[PDB]
């Protein structure tokens, strides 16, 4: 599953035995109940540009 | 950077400038508050490790605006497989003496998991490369941080369209118009995926920047994710330079 379109995960993807997949998020993010989306949990998460994130907020 | 544009202040907040006795040495990439990724070759000729400084939040080298944060470099970690003066395994992991403070102008780039980087990010065509390096071959370096969007080649295509190992990748243009350059080595090749940016390459070196028939060569960071992660969990060792087994 993870090799195709990232398993539908926004960030990281692990295959498990069966038709099973788990998405994961980097430190500073949490996984939403959709099981795919990652949302920041800190002010300055990695890989986001604050002046552009606040221009879109 | 040849043929790019000024990175608007704060839009490349992971970029690091490395200085030796106040002089520009190389670039780097912040990946956490105490860890910077750069290129091994940047350190081949350092005599006194005490005079190495990393600067975060830099933009215009002509002025001080108060967003800069300088740190001493406590550890420079190089793979055992790197040979000075060459391209293969051209990566260094730098431990700062004290964390930087994250701000609107100082933010780490995400170091991706290996699988994600190999399965997903390796197929994103365009990525950004940045630095204060030469604006032209045999030209002056830049005073404001520059950035360039470059397309990545599969290695078979690089060899055709032009040694390139599994520890490298090519990206850029073969017409001499757009490239990274001397003074940019060690800086980031950053790749965007679904709203977040990731480290996929390090500006390395070859015979001459912006040369017709040749692409830029980047260290393939996906090969080193496990190596980097293990080192970031390790305690520091006396003596700045550390050669660490690879793999
Ligand atoms: O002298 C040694 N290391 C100290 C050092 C420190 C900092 C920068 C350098 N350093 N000097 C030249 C360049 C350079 O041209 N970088 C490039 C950047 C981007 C691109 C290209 C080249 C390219 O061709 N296409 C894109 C560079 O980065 C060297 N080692 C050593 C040399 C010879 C023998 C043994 C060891
Ligand atoms: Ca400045
Ligand atoms: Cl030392």
């Amino acid at each position: 599953i993870c090799v195709n379109e990232n398993g539908g995960c926004e960030q990281y993807c692990s295959d498990h035995t069966g038709t099973k997949r788990s998405c994961r998020c980097h430190e500073g993010y949490s996984l939403l109940a959709d099981g795919v989306s990652c949302t920041p949990t800190v002010e300055y998460p990695c890989g986001k540009i604050p002046i552009l994130e606040k221009r879109n907020a | 950077i040849v043929g790019g544009k000024v990175c608007p202040k704060g839009e490349c907040p992971w970029q690091v400038l490395l200085l030796v006795n106040g002089a520009q040495l190389c670039g780097g990439t912040l990946i956490n508050t105490i860890w910077v990724v750069s290129a091994a070759h940047c350190f081949d000729k350092i005599k006194n490790w005490r005079n190495l400084i990393a600067v975060l939040g830099e933009h215009d080298l002509s002025e001080h605006d108060g967003d800069e944060q300088s740190r001493r470099v406590a550890q420079v970690i190089i793979p055992s497989t790197y040979v000075p003066g060459t391209t293969n395994h051209d990566i260094a992991l730098l431990r700062l003496h004290q964390p930087v403070v994250l701000t609107d102008h100082v933010v780490p780039l995400c170091l991706p998991e290996r699988t994600f980087s190999e399965r997903t990010l390796a197929f994103v065509r365009f990525s950004l490369v940045s630095g204060w390096g030469q604006l032209l071959d045999r030209g002056a370096t830049a005073l404001e941080l520059m950035v360039l969007n470059v397309p990545r080649l599969m290695t078979q295509d690089c060899l055709q369209q032009s040694n390139i190992t599994e520890y490298m990748f090519c990206a850029g243009y073969s017409d001499g118009s757009k490239d990274s350059c001397k003074g940019d080595s060690g800086g980031p090749h950053a790749t965007h995926y679904r709203g977040t940016w990731y480290l996929t390459g390090i500006v390395s070196w070859g015979q001459g920047c912006a040369t017709v028939g040749h692409f830029g060569v980047y260290t393939r960071v996906s090969q080193y994710i496990e190596w980097l992660q293990k080192l970031m969990r390790s305690e520091p060792r006396p003596g700045v330079l550390l050669r660490a087994p690879f793999p």
